[PDB]
């Protein structure tokens, strides 16, 4: 369980108490974690990573490899505290404004942040689709959510985004099918002993980043085992027509 | 920029408890 931060940035009082509250709680131990840290004047200074801009003559896989290095900089948040509000609903140009703001003040994200900040970062690329990927998965009588940026170039598939496994964000757009992509995340689920029960399916996201349209995060809703694996694919592929076709 | 200040010194602490938290979810 995680809190948001809700007051922007800098972090208030109350939020910044209640984070180091929740770091006591969890960290074996505790208190020391935050006696050596808070007021600590010989803290690393980390380099404010460089966002990635693009050459005209650069392909955009490459480029996507180094959208993907951007946001791995960032690092996945482990802090229990998330830094940015993300209010999913929020027209596309509210949430450039907060990726913009991510790339500006560069805290830990995790992978809804990493979503929002794949299409900022992409929208300067119009051979590109993008469109979110969501996973509901089970382990261990408990279920588990997670967001990829599901990405279209020349015909193929691939992913960006932001996971605590290496094999459950990133995937070059190297897949001749979106059927193929799925399936590559539902056998790295099945590595870490997790079962996916869902996908959900999101529309392609504009380019534009003062566009007020809503992201569509779950146009398609597949349940997995009740699809089956033939019904599975047949889904899968249903959703990548249209959104082929819509373009 | 005191406002400056505050997010420069609270990045610090953010990033240094980030790398301890993530040595213990390993
Ligand atoms: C996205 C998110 O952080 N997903 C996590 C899920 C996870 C997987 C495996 C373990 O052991 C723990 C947690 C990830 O891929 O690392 C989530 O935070 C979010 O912002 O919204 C999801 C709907
Ligand atoms: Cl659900």
């Amino acid at each position: 369980p995680f809190f948001v931060n809700r007051g922007g940035l800098p972090v208030d009082e109350a939020t910044w108490e209640r984070m180091w509250k929740h770091v006591a709680k969890i960290h074996p131990d505790g208190e020391k974690v935050a006696q050596r840290i808070r007021g600590a004047t010989d803290l690393p200074k980390i380099p404010i990573p460089s966002v990635p801009t693009f050459q005209p003559s650069t392909p955009v896989p490459e480029r996507l490899e180094a959208v993907q290095r951007y946001i791995r900089e960032l690092q996945y948040n482990h802090t229990g505290t998330q830094f940015f509000e993300i209010k999913k609903s929020r027209p596309l140009t509210g949430l450039m404004d907060l990726a913009k703001e991510m790339t500006k003040e560069a805290l830990p994200i995790k992978c809804l942040e990493a979503v929002i900040l794949g299409i900022y970062l992409t929208n300067s690329m119009p051979t590109l689709e993008r469109f979110p990927i969501s996973f509901k998965t089970y382990f261990s009588g408990n279920y588990f959510r997670h967001i990829v940026l599901g990405v279209n170039f020349a015909g193929r598939y691939g992913a960006l985004g932001m996971s605590r496994r290496e094999d459950l964000m990133y995937k070059p757009p190297a897949f001749r099918t979106l059927s193929e992509l799925v399936l590559d995340f539902e056998a790295a689920y099945g590595r870490c002993w997790h079962v996916l029960k869902k996908v959900k399916l999101g529309q392609s996201v504009s380019h534009d980043p003062h566009s007020v349209e809503q992201i569509e995060w779950k146009h398609s809703v597949l349940d997995v085992e009740r699809l089956g694996r033939d019904d599975f694919r047949k889904e899968l592929e249903r959703h990548a027509r249209d959104m082929r076709l819509k373009i | 920029s005191a406002q400056q200040e505050l997010k420069q010194r609270q990045r610090a602490e953010i990033y240094a408890l980030n790398r301890v938290m993530t040595e213990l979810e390993q």
